[PDB]
């Protein structure tokens, strides 16, 4: 199935209270395997995940050295996106960005992206193709012309395409299990009193790995979701999670209404009633 | 830019009672990145606010979970009030056991 | 386009003494630098910076300095100079490895400013034998006694430069524990060098001190000057 | 293994 | 982090092949370059290797191949010309936006010569009395002027040179002493064909 390893940067700049906050965290799929924080205690690459372990001093050492870089290298954007913009010193600002790629069990490239955030707003990145680049607002324009007139797609679009490929690949040689684990969603219902003889039925689920899953209330083959009730996700804060989902229904009509949970490590969905 | 967080509290297992569990406040949808997460019993603070480390999510925004720790009897009331700038007033959410 | 400006591009400076190069571009490239040509240890890096401001340590950081205004102007800064810190210096732009050099700087601090000489060069005459038994005339140039090997020689026929079967070494070798010598072989036809008419000349730019430096002497100042010989087609007969 | 960004 | 060019120096017969050695540690896939540098411009850049195909094709008949086993980045170029005689650096860019040079490698690309006249001769400085000098030339690229022992009886290093018109494919060293009246003949002991002062009439 597809997979990805794609990175997280952010620099947000204190005015006053020192040096902009900087730190990446790393994610193959949707996990976290590693991130860097600048008010750490000994700034370093950490690992985010027991099978990191396999990753040598060197490769530590590595990219902690590569991280402080990006550091102060962040710490420049900050001014410059500050001069573009007209913006006197003061305002604490955010630049954030997603650089990654999307591998699909051949190998083959699916998706390759850099996109720059600032202050929360969309302010340039790498289009699909791997070769252009596409800005809002007559300022990010000035920043285009420089990442193209110096090669910038070019060698990203080797980062992408070989880099955190060949990469993506070993992370998943080792993380595996960890990885590629399931755990069946843990459901039931609840019925929750009302009046104007009417009851709150709530599907349960949670124990879950994977963090994605559907959940559905029907009265006799007929979907629901519509007039429902749901809840993002919620991190079960233990490497699992929590969702819910419900619905009004006449009290005694109970019976005739079904909740299901589709969720990958699932052989048949689970199908509750009351 | 100014994005209100989205805030949820709940607990790992079942809210059972007289039985020790842990507690969280998931935060998030909310821009600047700075935040205050307070996690109240009774509306006085809880000494360990057990923080986790910031993220963000694709459509640039930041999310957060912040957990306690404890073992419930009906008679208390646990809660959370999020102080950022994108609300004025610090916006506190109770913990509803059977949510 | 695209230039990398080095400038100066060569000084004799003093011990003791603060001198700055400084780097002028036109790449719009961030990443600037200043790196060090020394044999047994090829290039090496000094200082380098991300955009004004940004400015950090390379490898070779003992008694260099930085500054950053510009998204142009560049510049490394030796306030105490030691001659350990001799070498053709190199700065560069630059986009994640795309590096853009520059034409240079020779820099000789010394020990006594004093100690030097601007070349004393002479011309010498085809062998007739070359001249008859070959048809060609070759014309080499000797150069002695200068102490900044800052030289550079050109030939100069019938009024403009050559470059036409002309070879210099372009390394000046030792002559003296201090006096250096340089030496090339311009050889044009028996024909041409049998005009009396078609001029030849030679030119040792040499570069020491300028204008405003410290010649505690009263005699002749050696600075950035050309000292040149000269000859002329000689008959057949 | 990360990318060694550009400026802006 | 750690580049290296075993041999500084290599020369070889032009026309012929050119690989030029060059290993690199660095566990991870670094980013390696090859510049050029000849006579007092600074460097210049050959090709680029940032990930991709191990075969770069570059500039100039010049094209390298990357490889992990136990690490390289050799250059190449096949029909080697003369004008290629220079300094080639190797350089890697580790840990950001530096670029960590190694020694370097000076190559000499001897021309090929139909003729070897090694004739010597004695050339006389017209603005003073006995200023003179040995002259060696048109030699065999292929061979070894000997060395100085003697004070002030200075050679030079062989010099090729190349006029306008057919070749003058010619390599050649100057000589000169402050000891009395040395003969070129003398001073370039194992060497050949020495003609003298004695303009002769016809």
């Amino acid at each position: 199935g597809p997979h990805s390893l794609r990175y997280f940067v952010t620099a947000v700049s204190r005015p006053g209270l020192g040096e902009p906050r900087y730190m990446e965290v790393g994610y193959v799929d949707d996990t976290e395997f590693v991130r860097f924080d600048s008010d750490a205690e000994n700034p370093r690459y950490e690992p985010r995940a027991r099978w990191m372990e396999q990753e040598g001093p060197e490769y530590w050492e590595r990219e902690t050295q590569k991280a402080k870089g990006n550091e102060q290298s962040f710490r420049v954007d900050l001014r410059t996106l500050l001069g573009y913009y007209n913006q006197s010193k003061g305002g604490s600002h955010t630049i954030q960005v997603i650089s990654g790629c999307e591998v699909g069990s051949d190998g083959r490239l699916l998706r390759g992206y850099q996109q720059y955030a600032y202050d929360g707003c969309d302010y340039i990145a790498l289009n699909e193709d791997l070769k252009t680049w596409t800005a809002a607002d007559m300022a990010a324009l000035i920043t285009k012309h420089k990442w193209e007139q110096a090669g910038e797609a070019e060698r990203l679009r080797a980062y992408l395409e070989g880099t955190c490929v060949e990469w993506l690949r070993r992370y998943l040689k080792n993380g595996n299990a960890t990885l590629l684990r399931t755990d069946s969603p843990k459901a039931h219902v609840t019925h929750h009193s009302r009046p104007e003889d009417k009851v709150t039925l709530r599907c349960w689920a949670l124990g879950f790995y994977p963090a994605d899953i559907t959940l559905t209330w029907q009265l006799n083959g007929e979907e629901l979701i519509q007039d429902m009730e749901l809840v993002e996700t919620r991190p079960a804060g233990d490497g699992t999670f929590q969702k819910w989902a419900s619905v009004v229904v006449p009290l005694g009509k109970e019976q005739y209404y079904t909740c299901h949970v589709y969720h990958q490590g699932l052989p048949e969905p689970l199908t509750l009633r009351w | 830019i100014q994005k209100t967080p989205q805030i949820q509290v709940y607990s790992r297992h079942p809210p059972e009672n007289g039985k020790p569990n842990i507690l969280n406040c998931y935060v998030t949808q909310f821009h600047p990145p700075h935040i205050e997460i307070q996690m109240l019993k009774n509306g006085k603070k809880i000494p360990k606010v057990e923080m986790s480390d910031m993220s963000f999510s694709k459509d640039w925004s930041f999310y957060i979970l912040a957990h306690t720790e404890f073992t419930p009897t009906e008679t208390d009331t646990y809660a959370c009030r999020v102080k950022h700038d994108s609300m004025a007033e610090p916006k506190t959410v109770y913990w509803d056991r059977d949510m | 386009e695209a230039a990398v400006t080095q400038s100066p591009r060569n000084k004799v400076a003093v011990t003791g003494g603060k001198v700055t190069l400084s780097c002028n571009q036109t790449n719009n490239h961030n990443n600037m630098y200043w790196y060090r040509q020394d044999t047994g240890h090829g290039l090496r890096l000094i200082h380098y910076s991300y955009g004004a401001g940004s400015t950090e340590k390379g490898d070779i950081p003992d008694g260099y300095k930085a500054s950053r205004p510009s998204q142009e102007n560049f510049s490394l800064i030796l306030e105490l100079a030691t001659p350990s810190q001799t070498s053709v210096y190199f700065c560069a732009s630059g986009g994640g490895g795309t590096l853009y050099f520059g034409a240079g700087t020779r820099l000789s601090v010394l020990e006594d400013l004093r100690n030097v000489t601007p070349p004393k060069v002479s011309l010498f005459e085809p062998s007739k034998a070359e001249i008859a038994n070959k048809q060609k005339a070759t014309l080499v140039c000797l150069a002695r006694g200068f102490f900044p090997d800052h030289v550079e020689l050109s030939w100069w026929v019938n009024g403009k430069e050559v470059h036409s079967g002309v070879s210099t070494d372009p390394q000046a070798y030792k002559e003296s524990n201090y006096s250096y010598c340089l030496s090339s072989r311009l050889r044009v036809s028996a024909t041409f060098w049998h005009n009396p008419r078609n001029h030849f000349r030679c030119q040792v730019q040499f570069h020491g001190l300028s204008e405003e430096d410290k010649w505690p002497e009263g005699s002749p100042k050696p600075v950035t000057q050309n000292i040149s010989a000269e000859a002329w087609g000689r008959a057949d007969c | 293994e990360q990318y060694k960004f550009y400026s802006v | 982090q750690s580049v290296t060019q075993p041999d500084a120096r290599v020369t070889v017969s032009e026309g012929a092949s050119l690989q030029l050695r060059c290993k690199y540690s660095y566990s991870a896939t670094p980013y390696l370059f090859w510049y050029v540098q000849y006579p007092r411009q600074g460097l210049q850049l050959l090709l680029k290797y940032y990930s991709g195909d191990p075969v770069v094709q570059g500039v100039n008949g010049f094209e390298a191949e990357f490889s992990k086993s136990n690490s390289s980045f050799h250059l190449r170029k096949a029909s080697v010309h003369w004008s290629d005689s220079a300094v080639y650096f190797c350089a890697v860019s580790g840990f950001a936006s530096a670029l960590t040079f190694g020694s370097g490698t000076k190559v000499i690309v001897l021309p090929y010569i139909q003729n070897p006249e090694p004739a010597v001769y004695a050339l006389k400085d017209p603005r003073s009395q006995d200023s003179t000098l040995c002259l060696f030339t048109d030699f065999d690229s292929q061979i070894n002027v000997p060395k100085t022992m003697e004070s002030g009886t200075f050679i030079t290093d062989a010099t090729v040179l190349d006029m306008k018109a057919m070749d003058s494919k010619s390599n050649g060293a100057i000589a000169w002493s402050n000891q009395t009246s040395f003969t070129c003949q003398d001073i370039f002991k194992e060497t050949n064909a020495t003609y003298p002062s004695s303009d002769v009439p016809c």
